[PDB]
């Protein structure tokens, strides 16, 4: 409780200010501005390296500390790591100890994005700060059932009509409907009424499963809704 | 009320200069 | 452009106008954690999606803020074809997104039909 005194409200809100920090600045990372007019332009990532660099340093050091007190006082300092949210902050504070032991000395390309990504799940903890995050996952552990419902009719769905729309539109001058799994694109993209347009059949046996295949998808994602909703 | 307020804002000024000192320390 | 916003000189004809007025009034706080919610929901699916397509021959992808649109292209479910994702591990995301989307803006449309 941070309104037990003032100054667990100063700490509660200094360290909800530095996940915002280091989400913005995993953002700004990759977005190219400053026109570097001797070469190519640079992301302002790597162009300002130290900068990002040390204020993602700050940022998880901050975190670090913040975690570990609240380890320290926790009465059952084993059930303390089962929570939900210890799990959270070691994730979050991880990829960058693992990044500087894995550092451009011990690089590969195919595996350091994938320690990139997993800096975005520190923007969890504003659960501690706003309800909403924290009754979304309680109503997602209440819910659970019927998700699995509707991932498994998902599933049925987008093979019935991935398979008959291949079938069908297998024969033709340019099919890009070439394989079983790559009709699977298509299926999810029409059962969820998108459309980008990218495959469309081009038969007469295509267009009628295409648009069946858009109403029924309609319909499989409506059921958990009211049930997501309501709880 | 605000002078919880006001130990809010005086805590963040100092965790930028520390970051602007090794920037100058580039 | 704010020759246009006299068309609120309409309240005092409608009841509608200022009756759904009176309804955000009472929706003040549901709606910020639409934007709270939907506003993090963009940030992570852009995010994946970017790394994801980063690498790729014709990588429209640059910025995260240049995915930012293509998230909230399939987030609310437009689809308009300038922006798809190639590799199957875009492919996947993408999709998983377009669902994300409808479940999360899905919150509040019935809580604001109600008031």
């Amino acid at each position: 409780n941070p309104h037990t005194s003032t100054l667990a409200l100063v700490f509660y809100y200094v360290t909800g200010f530095f996940i915002a920090v280091s989400v913005i600045t995993n953002v700004v990372e990759t977005v190219p501005c400053g026109t570097v007019p001797g070469s190519k332009e640079l992301p302002c990532g790597e162009r300002y390296s130290v900068a990002f660099f040390c204020l993602d340093t700050a940022c998880v050091m901050i975190f670090t500390v913040e975690y570990l007190l609240r380890l320290f006082a926790a009465p059952s300092r084993y059930r303390f790591i089962r929570s939900v949210m210890s799990i959270i902050d070691v994730v979050a504070i991880m990829p960058y100890y693992i990044g500087l032991v894995m550092t451009n000395n011990e690089d590969v390309s195919g595996a350091f994005v994938t320690l990139r990504v997993f800096r975005v799940f520190r923007i969890f903890k504003f659960s501690r700060h706003s309800q909403g995050l924290r009754i979304l996952g309680y109503t997602l552990k209440s819910c659970a059932s019927e998700l699995g419902f509707l991932l498994f009719s998902l599933t049925m769905a987008i093979i019935i009509f991935a398979t008959v729309m291949f079938y069908a539109e297998k024969g033709s001058s340019a099919s890009k409907f070439t394989s079983i799994p790559a009709s699977f694109w298509y299926t999810i993209v029409t059962m969820t009424t998108l459309g980008y347009g990218d495959m469309v059949p081009k038969t007469i046996a295509g267009k009628i499963f295409g648009s069946i295949c858009s109403l029924s998808g309609v319909l499989v994602i409506a059921l958990p809704v009211p049930v997501i909703v309501s709880n | 009320w605000k002078g919880i307020a006001i130990a809010l804002l005086v805590i963040l000024v100092i965790c930028s200069l520390i970051v602007t000192s090794v920037i100058l320390l580039t």
